[PDB]
């Protein structure tokens, strides 16, 4: 339904075959199918259309919070406590942000193992590579940090990739 | 080492140089005058559990008394501790002015030039 965003959270488009009665023998399943509809899917419909008249008579709204950005840790003086406490709030806001999108790429890794059935080891590649790509992004900007991790520490971390990598790149340029 | 037995301009047993009534009093509702009130009254309590009587109800006269001594002589401890901290910074204020060599303020560097070493946990 239109709950969620269909492009978040993407479908292959849902091809199914038609049925194609090859017996003379009726289908219990069909007969099974069509009194579980009658005798469950209608009155639960019904208490359904009954609820939503109810909330339609009473509407309000919830509103997404919005955030400004401030400085960043880098931006910061060394001893200057107030502009550490934005930088350092900010910081975990973003944190839980890239969790939450490491969340997204999973959910529809589990969706597509299970949807693809006995093909989901070729049907799955762009999947598990975007996860690849995601975990490896979010592997180097938080691990490691441990307990009682913040801003300071993951600015020092990427000082220090950096470094190794400018390094690594003037070393490789003088072969 | 006596920090401030002998700071220029100090009367021997005064108590309360005349310089503190500059400084705002300390207020009634100062709740370290309500603990010293609260001292007084635990002083009460004690008195009437010592002498055998009633420890509640024994003698209002003396434990009003002992509330007010002890609020008394709190109000005045309190504004001669507040007269001596504000002396300290006053003269821990005067001497940094007096004295720009020993306390430099050096340029101040923000965290994207500061070379921190990161220690991975693991
Ligand atoms: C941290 C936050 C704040 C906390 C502050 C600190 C703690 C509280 C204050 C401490 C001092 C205050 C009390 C001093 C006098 C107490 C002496 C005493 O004997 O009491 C008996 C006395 C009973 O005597 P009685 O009623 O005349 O008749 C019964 C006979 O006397 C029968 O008596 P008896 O002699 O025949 O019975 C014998 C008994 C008699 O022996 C005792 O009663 C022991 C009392 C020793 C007093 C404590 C020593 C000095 C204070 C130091 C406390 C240190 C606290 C820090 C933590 C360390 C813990 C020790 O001895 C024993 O049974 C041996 C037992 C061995 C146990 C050993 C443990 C003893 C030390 C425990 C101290 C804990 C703190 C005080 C506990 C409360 C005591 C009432 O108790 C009371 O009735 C008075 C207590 C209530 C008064 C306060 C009420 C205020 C009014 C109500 C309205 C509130 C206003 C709110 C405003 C908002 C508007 C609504
Ligand atoms: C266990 C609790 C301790 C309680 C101790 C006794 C408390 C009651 C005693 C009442 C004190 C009365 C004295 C005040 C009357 C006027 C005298 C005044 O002029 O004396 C001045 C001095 O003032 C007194 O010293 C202040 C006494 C107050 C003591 C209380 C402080 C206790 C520490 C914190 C514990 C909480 C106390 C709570 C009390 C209920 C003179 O200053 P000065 O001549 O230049 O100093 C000589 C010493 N020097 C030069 C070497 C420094």
């Amino acid at each position: 339904p239109d709950s969620w965003d269909k492009d978040v959270y993407p479908e292959p488009p849902r091809r199914t075959p038609a049925p194609a009665p090859q017996t003379s023998l009726p289908n219990p399943v069909t007969y099974l199918t069509k009194i579980f509809d009658l005798l469950v899917d209608r009155p639960v419909t019904l208490a359904r259309e009954f609820i939503e008249q109810q909330h339609a008579k009473n509407r309000y709204y919830y509103y997404h919070r919005e955030f400004r950005r401030v400085p960043d840790i880098t931006e910061c003086e060394e001893k200057d406590i107030l502009c550490m406490f934005e930088a350092e709030m900010q910081w975990r806001r973003d944190y839980k942000v890239d969790q939450e999108i490491v969340n997204i790429i999973q959910e529809r890794l589990k969706a597509c193992q299970q949807r693809e059935g006995e093909s989901y080891r070729q049907n799955c590649a762009k999947e598990l590579e975007q996860f690849t790509q995601v975990s490896k992004a979010f592997q180097d900007r938080y691990s490691d940090l441990g307990a009682h991790y913040s801003a300071r520490k993951c600015l020092a971390k990427q000082k220090q990739r950096m470094l190794a990598e400018r390094k690594a790149a003037k070393e490789a340029a003088a072969a | 080492m006596t920090m401030m037995s002998g700071r220029p301009g100090r009367v021997p047993l005064q108590f309360l140089p005349n310089e503190a009534r500059s400084l705002p009093p300390p207020k009634l509702t100062d709740p370290r005058l309500v603990y010293m009130g609260f001292l007084g009254y635990c002083s009460g309590l004690i008195d009437n559990a010592i002498r055998r009587r009633p420890v509640v109800s024994a003698g209002l006269h003396r434990q009003l008394l002992y509330v007010t001594s002890f609020v008394f002589f709190g109000y005045y401890l309190l504004k001669r501790q507040d007269y001596m901290y504000a002396l300290r910074d006053h003269d821990m204020f005067a001497y940094v002015k007096s004295h720009p060599e020993d306390f430099p303020e050096k340029d101040k560097k923000t965290y994207g030039e500061i070379l921190e070493e990161f220690h991975p946990v693991r």
